[PDB]
C-alpha cells in the first residue's frame, strides 16, 4: 500500500546515510511509525506486536548500527505490551488489581501452572498519544539535564571533552555559564579527521559565549591532562552493561587516559538513547570510515594498508555517572532503568523465536 | 587563565633581524629557513644538520688580525646558535655536541697557521658521528634483532630516528617476517614519510591515525618500539607529542614497549611533569575559505600544540642504547660511566 | 530540473574479455561476489532518475530475468526499467541514433557508457552543468571525471590526454596519449587557430576516463546527422571542438576523489581491492543491498558472511572477502582476495591476490597466485597457477597441473 | 656566494633617472641584496657613472669589468660561456638591460633561500599587467610559452612550479601549429600554460658552471634551453624551477617603456 | 616543621614572582604547635594560605595536584623516616588520586641503612596531650605516635641539593658516601 512504499524510501534512508546522529533519526522513524499504526487492521493484540516486530526485522537487520530509531519501536511495543496485561486481568474477576509494578522475574517463568469492558480499539489511540508523548520527551530531554548536572559540577575548574558533535553540551554549557553564572574553561580536542569539521565550529560558538575556552590537538591531550580533573563525553547510545556508544573518534582512549589519573568521567544521553540490547562483540558496533580522508595520495601500487574508525566504545569500569533527564546514576544500575522500558521478549527482535 | 599554560613562556614568535656586526653564515639561514617554515627533522636528523652546517663555516675561518683562532670562534660559531635559538630552541641532541665543540676550541693552542686546522677538527669532528653516531647505531641493529621474533608487528610512532634502519635490517638484510604499524598525528604527519619507505622497502605496514589507537591493539599486536628525543634522570621518556598514550595503553594492554635511544640522547636534567618544560610552535598550524580563522583578535580562543611530553618510566619496559638493554629506572648510571667519561 | 531521464548501455567491451564472456556479459560479471549491474543501478538511484534505457546488443534475454529476479521490476524501484534489444557489435553511438530516430529521450538524460563504480555525489555535479547553462546556451555537456594523482601510466589500456580551460574548464580538444611503454610516438597536436578567447588553459593527463556524462536532448540530434561519428571521445569529442562545427562548448568537470571505470582485468585488479578496503567510502561493503547478503566487518579488512565454517589454524590474512556456503581447511592461507559462495577449499591451499568466484572446489596442496576462477571451475591436486590466469567456467581440471603466465584457458 | 651581471643590447631615459643605471643601486637596495660584484659594457658610461658615483658616503664598493663582444655583436647563449670561468665565485643571478619594479628583491632572495629541491635555476617572472584597452598598436604579438603556471598541490614534488620548454609567436604556431612532445608531457603530467607571461630575465642561478661541460646544453643561444630537451632516457636528469606572483610591480620589453613612464610609474 | 620548606617558599615567592596557594595541615596534636605558626609567616609573604584541619584532607585532595612533604631522613630503600604526625597515609591518600609526591631533603639527611621492622624506627609519643583527663578507674587505652613512615611506591622525587632523583636511586648516592662495613656499625663483627 502507500504506507509500504513510505517504509521502503525510509529503508532507502537508512542505508546511505540520508540522515544521520543520535537525535533526528528517532524523530523521524517514529513520524512514519504513526502511517503505518493508522493504516493497520491487526484483528488481535498480539498480531498488532507481530505487525511492529518484523518491522524492526524489516530496518534492523536492515541497518544495525542505528539505535535511536532501534530502540523507540521495543519501547512503544512495551506501552502496549503493559496493557496487554491491563485488559487481561481487569476482564477477569477474582484478582482484578494488584497493581505493584515490579514481580520477582526469576520466579515468574518457574511457576508454570498450564466502562472499559474490552474496547479493542483503545490500543491504536494509546499508541497514537504514544506516538506524541515520546517526542515531546525528546524535545525537552535538557531540562532533566540542567537540572543535576550544575549540582554536580563546580565553579572554579578546567574541563575537557572528547566529543564536539553533541548538541546536547553545545546547548547544555550556553546555559551552564547564562544561568549559573559560573566561569570556567573548556579543553577541546578533534575527532580527527572527521569530528575536526564540527570541533572547529564547536569552541567558536562557545568563543561567542566566552567560556575561556582553548583547542588542543588528539595529541596533545595526555600532556595537559595532569592539569584537568573532570571530562565529559557526549555520548550517541548506551547499553546495558553501561559501555555505551559514544560519538565518532578518539574519545575512548581519552576516556581511558582520563580514568588513569583518578579522573572523574561524565556522560549525558537522553533516555530515549538508552538501548536494551548487549554489547556481545565490541567489533560489531564499531563502525570504521574510509580511506579517503585519512590519506588522499591513493597509491596503487606502493599501496600501504590504513584503517579509519567512526565509532568508539567504552567499558563502564572507565565511565562514572550517567546525567539523563531523569536523573544521575551508576555505570551498572543501568537494567533498571532500561527494564522499566523494556521487556524480555522484543530484546530478541527476529521472527524465528528459537 | 586558570592553568595560565597560555602564559608559559618557553617560546615567542619573534623574528625579522638585520644585524651585521657578525659575518652570519648564509647557509646556517638555509638551516634556520628549513626548520621553522616547515619541519623536516627528527633530533638525530638534526645532529646531522647540526653537523652537516659546522664542517663548512668552520672552513670559511675569516679569522682577523690581532684575535687568535681560538678566541673568536668561540664568539663566532656561538653568535650563530642564537640564529637556531629564534627558529627552534636546542635539543640533548643539539646540547651534548655543542659543549664538545667548545672544548675542541678551547684544547688548542697558538700554534696552528690554518691549513692545520681543518684536519685536526675536520677528521675528529667526523670520527665524533662516525663513533656517537653511525656504529652507536650498528649495535642498535644487532641487539634489537635477537630480541625481535619472526611473523611479529612493531607498533611505532612518529617519524622514527634510528628503528627505520632497524625495521630495514629485519625486513631485508634478514627477510624474517614482520608486520609494521606506524601512527602519527595532526599536524605533523612525519610518520608518513616511514609509511612511504617501508612500503618502498617492501613490507606489511599498516599506517594509522592516534584517534582510531584501540582497534589497533584490539587484533594481534605486540613490540612496541619508540622513536625519542630526550631521556629524563628519572625514567621519563621525553619525547613527541601522543607518544605516552600508546605507551600507557599497551603497558595496560599487557604487551611490553621498549624505547630505541642512544646514549647520546641521555640528559643531566631532570622533571616529571608533562606542561612544565616544552616549546610551542606557531598555532596557525591547526587549522588546515577554513573551517575557523582568528584565534587572535576573538575573545576567549586559543590554539596549542605541544610538541614535546614525558612518558612515566613505569610504562616503559626495556630501555635499549647502544650498550645494550638496561630497565628505565636504571637511566643515570651511564651518566657517571659513559657520558663525558666513555 | 524534474523527470531525470537516463540511458545504460551495457555490451562494448566483448573484445576485452574473450576468454569469459561467451556465456554472460561483461555487466554481469561478480565484482565482490556480486555483479556490477546494480552497481550503476544504485548509483542512479542516487541520482533520483525516473526511467532508465538499457542496451543489449548481445546476451539479452539472460539480462531482463534477472531484472525479473531483482528489485527493480517491483514498483517502489526509483525507475521504471525498460530494455532494447539488439543484434551484436552494433557500438556506441549508433545505439544512440537508432534510439534518436525512435526518439524517446526528451530533454537532460545520463549517459553511463562501460560499467561504472564511484562515490561522487549527484547534487555538485548538476548545478554545476546548470551554471554552464547560466553562462551559455550554446553548450553541450559536462563530463565528470576523477583525477589519478600519483598514478599516471597505470590506467591500463588507453591513456587519455585533456586540455581544458583556467576558468570556464572548456575542454579544448582530445588527442589519444600513446602507449607509454610504448617510447617512440612521441608528439601531440593541438591547432592554435581555436585557441582564441581562453589564453590561459590547462592541459592534463590524470583525469581517469568513466564515460559519466550527462547532456540535453538537442546534442543527439547533433550528433544525429553527423552519422560519421563512431565513438563517445575518440571522434565525437575532437570533431565537435575542432572548429567544424562553429561555437559549440562541451564542458568538463574534475573530482577530488573516488570515480572509475572497469577497462580490462587490470582494473578489474585494482579496484576490487579498492573497494574491499575503505577506498569506495561511502559505498561500503557491509551495506548489503543487492542480494540482502548477511556481511559481517572485521578490522584489516574481513569481508564474512553468515554460515562461513572458518577451519582451525587457517589465517586470515589483511583485504578478503568471504560469502556463505564456504569451507576452508587445515593449513591453508587466505590473504588479499576476494572468495565466491557456496565452494569448496581444500588442504594447504595459498590464495592470493586471485578471484575465485562461485562454485569452486580446490584441490590440496595447488597455491594459487595472481589466477582468478570463474564459475563452476573445480581444481585438483598440486595445480599450481601464476600471473594472468584468467581460466574461466565450469572448467574441470586434473591433479598436477602447473600452467603459464597469461593463462587464458576455457 | 650571491653574484650581479647585467646584460644590454629613444634611448633617452625619461623618468629622471638613466635607463642603464635602474637595476644597479635597486638590486643593492638595503641589507641582504647585497651581490659580490656587477659587470657591464661600455655603452658610453661617462654620462652614465659620473652620476651614478653621486652623493657618496655609503661605501659603494662598485667594481666592473667590461667587454664588447656579448652586446648584440654575438649571441648572448653560447659567448657567455666563455665569459665565466674567471666570472664565477659561487651562485650566479643575471641581470636584463633595462629592469624596473616596485617590490624590491629582498623577498626575491628569500624565494632563492629555501631551494633544498637541488635546483640549477629557478625563474621568477610575471606575466602582463593591466593594459590599458585593446590598443592602437598592431595584433597581440603573444609569446606562447610552454611551462608549468600554479603552484603543484603535491608534496615534495615540483614545490615550485617548473618551466618546460620555451617558444613563441612566429615559430611554432606558425610552422608546425603548437605541437608538443608526449614524451617531456610524462614528467609532471597536469601542466598549465598561458600567453601574457612576461619573460623578466631575472633568473636566479647556481653551480652549473661546474656542469655544463657536457655537450647539448653548450649549444643553448638565448640562455633558456636547457629544458627545452627533455635530457633523459628513451632517467631524468637535473630539474629548473620557475616563480611568479599575483601583484603590484613593473618591468619593461617593448617600445612601450616611453609610455610606462608616463602613467604607471609616477614617483611621489 | 619543616625548617627547608619554610625557608624556600619565601624565596619561592620572592625571586621567582609565582603566585599560589599552600593548603596546611596540623601535626595533631604535636605539629599544630607549628602549624598555626607556619601558615603565619607565609601570611606575611601572602602565598594565599589557609589552614585545613587534619580530617578535612581527603575532601581537598581533589583539588589539589601536587603536595610536597619535609621529611626528617631517609634509608636506602626510599622510604624516609618522616617528620611527627599525620605525614603517612595524607602521603598514602595523595598516592590513590595519581596524584606527584615531592620531598626535600639534604644531603646529609641521608642514611645508609635499612629499614628492616618500620615499628622499630616509629617512634610513638604521650597520653598526655592525646586526651588529659587521666581516668584510673575507666581507664581505657589511647596510642600516639610521633613518627611516620613511607614505603617509597608512595613518593615520587627527591629533592637535594644535587638534583632531583628516583625512590630507588638512592644507594648510589649513599654508597658513593658510605661504606658496607661501617653500616653494620658495633665491636662484634659476627
Amino acid at each position: 500500500s502507500d504506507v509500504n512504499v513510505t517504509i521502503d524510501t525510509f529503508v532507502a534512508k537508512l542505508k546511505r546515510r540520508q540522515v544521520q546522529g543520535s537525535y533526528a533519526i528517532a524523530l523521524e522513524t517514529l513520524q512514519l511509525l504513526m502511517r503505518f499504526i493508522s493504516a493497520a487492521r491487526w484483528n488481535h493484540v498480539n498480531d498488532l506486536i507481530e505487525q511492529i516486530r518484523d518491522l524492526g526485522n524489516s530496518l534492523e537487520k536492515a541497518h544495525p548500527t542505528a539505535f535511536s530509531c532501534g530502540n523507540v519501536i521495543r519501547r512503544i511495543l512495551a506501552v502496549l505490551r503493559d496493557e496487554v496485561e491491563e485488559d487481561t486481568m481487569s476482564t477477569t474477576v477474582t484478582s482484578t488489581s494488584v497493581a505493584e509494578p515490579l514481580i520477582s522475574s526469576m520466579f515468574n517463568l518457574l511457576q508454570k501452572p498450564e466502562s472499559s469492558m474490552k474496547t479493542k480499539t483503545d490500543y491504536r489511540q494509546v499508541a497514537i498519544q504514544g506516538i506524541k508523548d515520546l517526542i515531546d520527551e525528546i524535545k525537552n530531554i535538557d531540562e532533566g539535564i540542567q537540572q543535576i548536572a550544575i549540582d554536580l559540577i563546580h565553579d572554579h575548574e578546567i574541563l575537557l571533552t572528547p566529543t564536539p558533535d553533541s548538541k546536547t553540551v553545545l546547548k547544555f554549557l550556553i546555559t551552564a555559564r547564562e544561568r549559573s553564572n559560573r566561569t570556567f574553561t573548556v579543553l577541546v580536542t578533534e575527532g580527527f579527521p572527521n569530528n575536526t569539521k564540527n570541533a572547529h565550529e564547536f569552541a567558536k560558538k562557545l568563543a561567542q559565549h566566552n567560556i575561556e575556552t582553548l583547542v588542543v590537538p588528539d595529541s596533545a591531550v595526555f600532556a595537559l591532562m595532569s592539569r584537568v580533573g573532570k571530562v565529559i563525553i557526549g555520548t550517541k547510545a548506551v547499553f546495558v552493561n553501561g559501555g555505551t556508544i559514544s560519538s565518532n573518534s578518539g574519545v575512548s582512549s581519552v576516556c581511558e587516559c582520563a580514568r588513569e589519573f583518578r579522573t572523574p568521567v561524565f556522560a549525558v544521553a537522553g533516555l530515549y538513547k538508552l538501548s536494551p540490547l548487549y554489547p556481545f562483540d565490541v567489533e560489531k558496533f564499531v563502525e570504521f570510515g574510509g580511506s579517503q580522508r585519512i590519506l588522499p595520495r591513493m597509491d596503487p601500487r606502493k599501496r600501504l594498508d590504513t584503517v579509519n574508525q567512526i565509532t568508539d566504545y567504552v567499558p563502564p569500569e572507565n565511565i562514572d555517572i550517567y546525567i539523563t533527564n531523569v536523573g544521575g546514576f551508576n555505570p551498572s544500575f543501568i537494567y533498571r532503568i532500561a527494564w522499566d522500558n523494556y521487556k524480555q521478549i522484543d530484546v530478541h527482535l527476529d521472527k524465528n523465536k528459537a | 587563565l586558570e592553568q595560565s599554560f597560555d602564559n608559559s613562556s618557553l617560546i615567542s614568535s619573534v623574528k625579522e633581524l638585520l644585524l651585521n656586526k657578525d659575518l652570519i653564515h648564509p647557509s646556517i639561514l638555509l638551516l634556520t629557513s628549513h626548520l621553522a617554515h616547515y619541519k623536516i627533522v627528527g633530533s638525530i636528523p638534526r645532529c646531522i644538520a647540526m653537523l652537516e652546517v659546522f664542517q663548512i663555516v668552520i672552513k670559511d675561518y675569516q679569522t682577523p688580525k690581532g684575535t687568535t683562532l681560538s678566541r673568536n670562534l668561540t664568539s663566532y660559531l656561538s653568535h650563530q646558535i642564537d640564529l637556531l635559538k629564534k627558529a627552534r630552541p636546542l635539543s640533548v641532541t643539539m646540547g651534548n655536541a655543542i659543549r664538545w665543540l667548545k672544548q675542541e676550541i678551547s684544547l688548542i693552542d697558538p700554534s696552528t697557521p690554518d691549513k692545520a686546522a681543518k684536519k685536526d677538527l675536520c677528521e675528529k669532528i667526523g670520527q665524533f658521528a662516525k663513533e656517537k653516531i653511525e656504529l652507536a647505531d650498528q649495535l642498535i641493529i644487532d641487539n634489537a634483532s635477537t630480541q625481535i621474533e619472526e611473523s611479529t608487528t612493531i607498533v611505532t610512532y612518529g617519524s622514527s630516528k634510528v628503528l627505520t634502519e632497524l625495521l630495514l635490517h629485519n625486513a631485508i638484510s634478514l627477510k624474517k617476517n614482520i608486520k609494521v604499524i606506524v601512527v602519527d598525528s595532526r599536524p605533523l604527519f612525519e610518520g608518513r614519510k616511514m609509511a612511504e619507505t617501508l612500503r618502498n622497502a617492501g613490507v606489511n605496514v599498516m599506517y594509522a591515525l592516534i584517534t582510531s589507537l584501540d582497534t589497533i591493539f584490539n587484533m594481534d599486536v605486540d613490540y612496541v618500539f619508540l622513536g625519542a628525543h630526550s631521556i629524563l634522570s628519572n625514567g621519563f621518556l621525553y619525547s613527541r607529542a601522543g607518544t605516552a598514550m600508546l605507551a600507557m595503553s599497551a603497558k595496560r594492554r599487557n604487551i611490553p614497549v621498549l624505547v630505541c635511544c642512544e646514549s647520546l640522547k641521555f640528559s643531566q636534567r631532570v622533571q616529571l611533569d608533562s606542561v612544565t618544560f616544552n616549546e610551542l610552535a606557531d598555532p596557525n598550524d591547526l587549522v588546515n575559505k577554513n573551517i575557523l580563522d582568528g584565534w587572535q583578535e576573538l575573545p576567549s580562543l586559543n590554539i596549542v600544540n605541544i610538541l614535546y611530553d614525558l612518558t612515566p618510566p613505569e610504562y616503559i619496559k626495556k630501555v635499549i642504547t647502544e650498550f645494550g638493554a638496561l630497565p628505565p629506572s636504571s637511566v643515570p648510571v651511564i651518566l657517571r660511566e659513559y657520558k663525558g667519561s666513555a | 530540473e524534474d523527470r531525470l531521464q537516463a540511458v545504460v548501455l551495457t555490451d562494448s567491451y566483448e573484445t576485452r574479455f574473450m576468454p569469459l564472456t561467451a556465456v554472460k556479459p561483461r555487466c554481469l560479471l561478480p565484482l565482490a561476489n556480486v555483479p556490477l549491474i546494480e552497481y550503476t543501478l544504485e548509483f542512479l538511484a542516487k541520482a533520483g532518475v525516473h526511467e532508465v534505457f538499457l542496451i543489449c546488443s548481445s546476451h539479452a534475454n539472460q539480462i531482463n530475468d534477472y531484472i525479473e529476479n531483482s528489485k527493480w521490476n517491483l514498483p517502489w524501484s526509483p525507475f521504471k526499467i525498460t530494455t532494447i534489444m539488439s543484434p551484436e557489435a552494433r557500438c556506441t553511438g549508433d545505439v544512440m541514433r537508432d534510439l534518436d530516430n525512435r526518439g524517446i529521450i526528451t530533454g537532460d538524460f545520463i549517459l553511463v557508457s562501460g560499467d561504472v563504480l564511484t562515490n561522487i555525489d549527484f547534487s555538485k555535479m548538476l548545478e554545476f552543468h546548470k551554471k554552464m547553462h547560466l553562462q551559455d546556451k550554446d553548450h553541450i555537456s559536462t563530463m565528470c571525471l576523477s583525477k589519478a594523482s600519483t598514478y599516471p601510466k597505470t590506467r591500463t589500456i588507453e591513456p587519455a590526454a585533456f586540455v581544458l580551460d583556467k576558468s570556464t574548464s572548456r575542454c579544448i580538444y582530445y588527442q589519444d596519449l600513446p602507449l607509454p611503454s610504448s617510447r617512440e610516438k612521441t608528439s601531440i597536436q593541438i591547432d592554435p587557430e581555436l585557441l582564441d578567447n581562453v589564453d590561459e588553459f590547462v592541459i592534463r593527463n590524470d583525469l581517469i576516463d568513466c564515460r559519466i556524462d550527462i547532456c540535453t536532448s538537442h546534442v543527439p540530434l547533433i550528433f544525429q546527422e553527423n552519422f560519421d561519428y563512431q565513438s563517445l571521445r575518440t571522434d565525437f569529442v575532437k570533431g565537435v571542438i575542432s572548429s567544424d562545427i562553429l561555437g559549440k562548448h562541451i564542458y568538463a568537470y574534475l573530482t577530488d576523489e573516488y570515480a572509475v571505470r572497469v577497462e580490462s582485468w587490470q582494473t578489474y585488479d585494482t579496484i576490487s581491492q579498492d573497494f574491499l578496503g575503505r577506498w569506495c567510502y561511502p559505498l561500503v561493503l557491509d551495506s548489503n543491498i543487492q542480494d540482502d547478503q548477511t556481511y559481517s566487518y572485521e578490522s584489516r579488512h574481513i569481508y564474512k558472511e553468515k554460515d562461513v565454517v572458518l577451519a582451525q589454524s587457517c589465517k586470515i590474512g589483511k583485504c578478503t572477502a568471504i560469502g556463505s556456503g564456504t569451507k576452508i581447511g587445515e593449513g591453508t592461507k587466505i590473504e588479499n582476495s576476494v572468495i565466491g559462495r557456496n565452494c569448496q577449499i581444500g588442504e594447504n591451499i595459498r590464495i592470493k591476490n586471485s578471484f575465485i568466484w562461485d562454485d569452486c572446489i580446490i584441490g590440496n596442496n595447488s597455491i594459487i597466485d595472481h589466477s582468478l576462477i570463474a564459475s563452476n571451475a573445480t581444481l585438483g591436486s598440486n595445480v599450481r597457477l601464476n600471473d594472468g590466469c584468467i581460466i574461466g567456467f565450469n572448467v574441470k581440471i586434473d591433479d598436477n597441473m602447473d600452467l603459464d603466465r597469461n593463462t587464458k584457458i576455457s | 656566494s650571491i653574484q650581479a651581471f647585467v646584460f644590454c643590447g629613444a634611448l633617452l631615459p625619461i623618468g629622471n633617472r638613466p635607463m642603464i643605471e635602474y637595476v644597479l643601486d635597486w638590486c643593492d637596495q638595503a641589507d641582504g641584496l647585497t651581490s659580490f660584484l656587477s659587470l657591464r659594457k661600455q655603452q658610453f658610461e661617462l654620462i652614465y657613472k659620473a652620476l651614478s658615483n653621486s652623493n657618496h658616503s655609503h661605501h659603494l664598493q662598485d667594481p666592473k669589468k667590461i667587454n664588447f663582444i656579448p652586446s648584440k655583436a654575438n649571441s648572448t647563449g653560447e659567448s657567455l660561456q666563455k665569459e665565466l670561468l674567471p666570472r664565477i665565485n659561487g651562485d650566479f643571478v643575471i641581470l636584463p638591460c633595462d629592469f624596473v619594479t616596485d617590490i624590491p628583491p629582498q623577498v626575491l632572495v628569500d624565494q632563492f633561500r629555501n631551494r633544498d629541491d637541488n635546483n640549477l635555476a629557478m625563474t621568477i617572472y610575471y606575466k602582463n599587467s593591466l593594459d590599458s584597452s585593446i590598443d592602437k598598436k598592431q595584433q597581440q604579438k603573444q609569446k606562447q610559452q610552454q611551462f608549468f603556471t600554479v603552484y603543484s598541490e603535491n608534496e615534495d614534488s615540483e614545490r615550485q612550479p617548473i618551466l618546460l620548454d620555451v617558444y613563441s609567436q612566429r615559430d611554432v604556431t606558425k610552422t608546425k601549429y603548437l605541437q608538443i612532445r608526449s614524451h617531456l608531457l610524462w614528467n609532471y603530467p597536469n601542466l598549465t600554460v598561458s600567453t601574457k607571461l612576461l619573460n623578466s630575465f631575472i633568473y636566479f642561478c647556481s653551480f652549473e658552471l661546474c656542469q655544463l661541460l657536457k655537450l647539448g646544453p653548450q649549444s643553448m643561444s638565448r640562455q633558456a634551453s636547457f629544458k627545452d630537451p627533455f635530457t633523459g632516457n628513451q632517467g631524468i636528469f637535473i630539474l629548473p624551477n620557475e616563480t611568479l606572483f599575483i601583484r603590484a610591480n613593473n618591468l619593461n620589453a617593448y617600445m612601450d617603456a616611453n609610455r610606462f613612464v608616463l602613467k604607471i610609474k609616477s614617483q611621489t
